[PDB]
């Protein structure tokens, strides 16, 4: 528990350093399917070695 | 007894069937009306009530003008005309056109009639599909079309003759989106799939036939006769008589890895030919010679894994043994460490049928090595960076996503074929 | 069985489709009066494509012929095949819009919309399978420009699925015909944009180059210029019409030459372009074709292929030739001039091969490339543009027929939007 | 015939400036 | 009165602050209204 009230602290700081981060509370009638948004390129080649 | 079906998809398809076909009716002596003037035919013609024999085989295209060459040539009389199947609109070069939203009741009413094809078979060794990896149509109808016949059909042996795009030369634009599209999806549905490359074929044509203007005439008879030759031991006997299904067991070493080079030899011309002596020691050694190979592979890089060699003609076991166990202990053909005998010798006394109009020669011995190896990774490497490259812009990407696709699949064919990548790595290491 | 339905707009559109018209008829063997006289099966196999049926063996274009005024019209019927045409596809009014694109694509052309499209809809249910529309027409006109975007809007809302392709004649560079074809080119790239699939540019001053230099006539009048876009015309879509050993078709093309949806503007050539002098002396093979077709004076597009660089690039040949030598002959192009190919596309070469060559070539080709080299030709419209919207110069001829000013400034905001497009591709580096 | 829009940032200047003093 | 002057500041304080076609498309709204 006292790990998690460091961890909250932590996001608590991090919120103070960038003021309201936008998060999607949900999706009406996208009328295009929608995927998620792509990887910059190194993260993908390193999402595919971890695959490999 | 020992039937096969054929299927012809794309432009490409269809016009390596004409070569094919022609090949055929000329071997078996069926005219191009339908008949000819025992029971050999039977692998790949049906014969009919007036005595007419009719080819297992169907022409699928989107494309009107490629059936309707056919239905107005020489072949009008011989295939069924419902066996030639034609759509509306082409396929573009777009998988998507050709997987997802045209090509549904056009492969639809091609397993209507694939099925309507091997309910006339008492047996079925398998399919031979001849598609052109790198087109909408070849592409996207192939692989939905072998999706489809791997989920009925099931344990029918599905060769797929894929006719992959050259390194430095093409004629496609989208090609190594659609190729890497159709790859992944035959990955896992063909069981032997036999690479292509229309650049190394015409190197063959400009040195082997000394054809300074090669074209797709010249490259289909090459495809046509290396098929024949596949397929010899079915129709001919012979000694060392080889199968369709034990083409499986005597060359796949494991599953994923079942793409395969093709070379035949000899490849003369008439004027070059009876020149030399043509045995079969040096027809196997010019075999494996890199030139001699349909695809722009240096065999060197990498490792064989198994060959397949099938002779046509006057072909002794001796003279097969001698020239196996000559590679063998040859060093620059270097095979992997974990298969000692990485041979499948199969003979057969029916030499090669020469085409009237062709460039090869009547030879009286002829030599169709079918090889798996891990060198075949190195054009994959090609097109995998040829593929992330146009994807890291996702260039034509939106013409792939407006008929029903998303990038998630992508995606996905590039990470299944850099599997693949990982893959031939591991099979070349021991 | 893919048909093309052909709309023709404007003075420039009504006579370069006239023009290619008959050049159609004479590559089918179709003569004035509509009988076929071919005597070749090849012809009548894809008739369809353009023509229908009569109830003798007439065949009638596909073509439907707009105006706001009689006279252009009345030459085109009164013209060498001017007979073939059903008058009903002549859709015209009786006050033509002056050289004013908001008369020609709200005041007047709007009452006549309604006519046209009832005719587009008349011809294009009648086909079995539709390819799509082809609108010939000149940016830089009050007529052609408005209707013609007006026109390929409502055929977008109506057939969103299907091809739609423009061969629309931009205003020259050097010399300027109408005085406020910037206004009107403007105004007709901000619909042709959104709105049109494939779009071809042409320019009056690169075509009387092109026909000095390699084709060296003395005094080319409008017809021959309507010979040579006729020609690429007929070329672009030989492949539906004769079997191919390498066939293309429309969507095919455009799958291989658009990379990104806006960037649909290509520069257009025909080769082989001989002048009288040297037919003898040239040598008509595959690589000569190749050769003249990568020369920037053979690009019927004023701006010069060098400045830019490739984005792709289809060649559609004609005749019995090589497969292999094509594209070697393409191969080498690209690796010779590799600085003016784009890095981050493998391969910029789009080559198809048609069976049948026109009529008196034993080889042709029409090239299409998509070239960054265009941001220069919409640059220079910028330039003009903004020189006159500054002054408000004519402007409130536009104001009067009911446009908003606002208007104006978002077709050129559009139009700056697709130059720096090209500029960043042009200048976009691979990793 | 304008529609036109208020800004509601007026609303939360005029929320942060107030006297407040004896009057709150 | 602190508390609402805070969201005042936050207000304005938001206010103040892929591929390249997207990157345009996203935006050539406001490059056509600002122009105009
Ligand atoms: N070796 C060989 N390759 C061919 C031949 N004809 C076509 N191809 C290849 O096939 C590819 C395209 O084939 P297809 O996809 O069937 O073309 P299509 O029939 O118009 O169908 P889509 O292009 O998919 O719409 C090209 O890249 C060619 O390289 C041929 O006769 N021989
Ligand atoms: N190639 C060609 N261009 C033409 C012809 N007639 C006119 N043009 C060009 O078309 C441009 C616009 O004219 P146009 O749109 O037809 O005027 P409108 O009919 O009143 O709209 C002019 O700048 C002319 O240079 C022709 O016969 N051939």
């Amino acid at each position: 528990a006292a790990a998690a009230a460091a961890a909250a602290a932590g996001a608590a700081a991090v919120a103070a350093e960038l003021p309201f981060v936008e998060q999607v509370e949900e999706v009406i009638a996208e009328a295009p399917v929608r995927g998620p948004p792509a990887p910059p390129p190194a993260v993908a080649a390193a999402q595919r070695a971890s695959r490999l | 007894m020992r039937e096969v079906i054929s299927i012809h998809i794309g432009q490409a398809g269809i016009q390596v069937g004409n070569a094919c076909w022609e090949l055929y009716c000329l071997e078996h002596g069926i005219q191009p009306d339908g008949q000819m003037p025992d029971d050999a035919f039977n692998t790949f013609f049906s014969e009919t009530g007036a005595g007419k024999h009719v080819p297992r085989c169907i022409f699928l295209d989107l494309e009107p003008t490629v059936v309707d060459e056919v239905r107005t040539g020489t072949y009008r009389q011989l295939f069924h005309p419902e066996q030639l199947i034609s759509g509306k609109e082409d396929a573009a070069n777009n998988f998507a056109r050709g997987h997802y939203t045209i090509g549904k009741e056009i492969v639809d009413l091609a397993l209507d009639r694939i099925r309507k094809l091997a309910d006339n078979c008492t047996g079925l060794q398998g399919f031979l599909v001849f598609n052109a990896v790198g087109g909408g149509t070849g592409s996207g109808l192939g692989s939905l079309l072998l999706e489809r016949l791997s989920v009925d059909y099931g344990k029918k042996s599905k060769l797929g003759f894929t006719v992959y795009p050259s390194p430095q030369v093409s004629t496609a634009v989208v090609e190594p989106y659609n190729s890497v599209l159709s790859t992944h999806s035959l990955l896992e549905h063909t069981d032997v799939a036999v690479m292509l490359d229309n650049e190394a074929i015409y190197d063959i044509c400009r040195r082997s036939l000394d054809i300074e203007r090669p074209t797709y005439t010249n490259l289909n008879r090459l495809i046509a006769q290396v098929i024949s030759s596949l397929t010899a031991s079915l129709r001919f006997d012979g000694a060392l008589n080889v199968d369709i299904t034990e083409f499986q067991t005597n060359l796949v070493p494991y599953p994923r890895i079942h793409f395969m080079l093709s070379s035949y030899a000899p490849i003369i011309s008439a004027e070059k030919a009876y020149h030399e002596q043509l045995s079969v020691a040096e027809i196997t050694n010019a075999a494996f010679e890199p030139a001699s190979m349909m695809v722009k592979c240096d065999p060197r890089h990498g490792k064989y894994m198994a060959c397949c060699l099938m002779y046509r003609g006057d072909v002794v076991p001796k003279d097969v043994n001698a020239s196996v166990a000559t590679i063998k202990t040859k060093r620059t053909i270097q095979f992997v460490d974990w298969c000692p005998t990485g041979f499948k010798c199969g003979i057969n006394y029916q030499p090669p049928t020469v085409v009237p109009g062709g460039d090869l020669a009547k030879v009286q011995r002829a030599v169709c090595m079918i090889s798996n190896s891990t060198a075949i990774g190195e054009i994959f490497s090609r097109l995998d960076h040829k593929f992330d490259l146009m994807y890291a812009k996702r260039a034509f990407v939106h013409w792939y996503v407006g008929e029903g696709m998303e990038e998630g699949e992508f995606s996905e064919a590039r990470e299944d074929l850099a599997a693949l990548e990982k893959d031939f790595e591991e099979v070349g290491a021991e | 069985m893919r048909e093309i339905v052909h709309i023709q707009g404007g003075q420039c559109g009504n006579q370069i489709g006239a023009k290619f018209w008959e050049v159609v008829s004479d590559e089918h063997g179709i003569d004035p009066t509509g009988t076929y006289h071919g005597d070749s099966d090849l012809q009548l196999e894809r008739i369809n494509v353009y023509f229908n049926e009569a109830t003798g063996g007439r065949y009638v274009p596909r073509a439907i012929l707009m105006d706001l005024e009689p006279g252009t019209m009345d030459s085109v019927r009164s013209g060498p095949y001017g007979q073939i045409f059903r008058p009903d596809n002549f859709v015209f009014g009786q006050t033509g819009a002056g050289n004013n694109w908001a008369k020609g694509h709200y005041t007047e052309g709007a009452e006549l919309i309604d006519s046209v499209l009832d005719v587009v809809r008349k011809e294009a249910e009648s086909c079995d399978c539709l390819q799509g529309f082809q609108v010939c027409h000149s940016l830089g006109g009050g007529t052609g420009s408005g209707m013609g975007t007006l026109l390929i809007s409502k055929i977008r809302e109506e057939y969103p699925d299907r091809m739609m392709l423009t061969f629309s004649v931009v205003p020259s560079p050097k010399v300027s015909d109408t005085v406020v074809e910037p206004y009107n080119a403007t105004l007709s790239v901000h619909q042709l944009v959104e709105n049109a699939d494939e779009c071809m540019v042409l320019d009056n001053e690169a075509l009387y180059d092109i026909c000095f230099r390699t084709l060296k006539l003395t005094t080319p009048t409008f017809g021959d210029l309507n010979h040579l876009i006729s020609a690429v015309m007929s070329g672009i879509t030989c492949c539906l019409r004769f079997p191919g050993q390498l066939n293309a078709d429309l969507r095919k093309l455009a799958v291989n030459l658009i990379p990104f949806p806006r960037l649909h503007f290509f520069m257009v050539g025909f080769t082989p372009l001989t002048s009288r002098g040297s037919q003898q002396y040239r040598a008509l093979t595959v690589p000569e074709l190749t050769q003249q077709m990568w020369d920037a004076k053979n690009m019927m597009c004023a701006a010069d292929p060098r400045h830019g660089r490739y984005l792709t690039a289809s060649a559609l040949f004609r005749g019995r030739m090589s497969t292999k030598e094509v594209d070697e002959q393409m191969l080498n192009v690209q690796n010779k001039n590799s600085s003016y190919f784009v890095e981050w596309i493998p391969n910029n070469v789009k080559s198809s091969v048609c069976d049948i060559p026109p009529k008196g070539l034993k080889m042709s080709a029409t090239f299409i490339g998509n070239s960054t080299a265009i941001q220069e030709m919409f640059k220079r419209v910028s330039e003009q543009f903004t020189a006159m919207f500054r002054r408000k110069a004519f402007l409130h001829w536009y104001t009067g027929e009911g446009m908003d000013e606002m208007e104006f400034t978002e077709a050129e905001s559009n139009m700056n939007d697709l130059v720096s497009e090209y500029q960043q591709y042009q200048d976009a580096s691979a990793e | 015939l304008v529609v036109a829009g208020e800004a509601l940032e007026s609303q939360l200047e005029a929320l942060a400036g107030a006297p407040i003093t004896l009057a709150e | 009165r602190r508390q609402y002057g805070m969201g005042g500041s936050m207000g304005p304080g938001a206010g103040a602050p892929r591929t390249i076609a997207e990157t345009m498309r996203v935006a050539a709204d406001t490059r056509k209204l600002g122009k105009f």
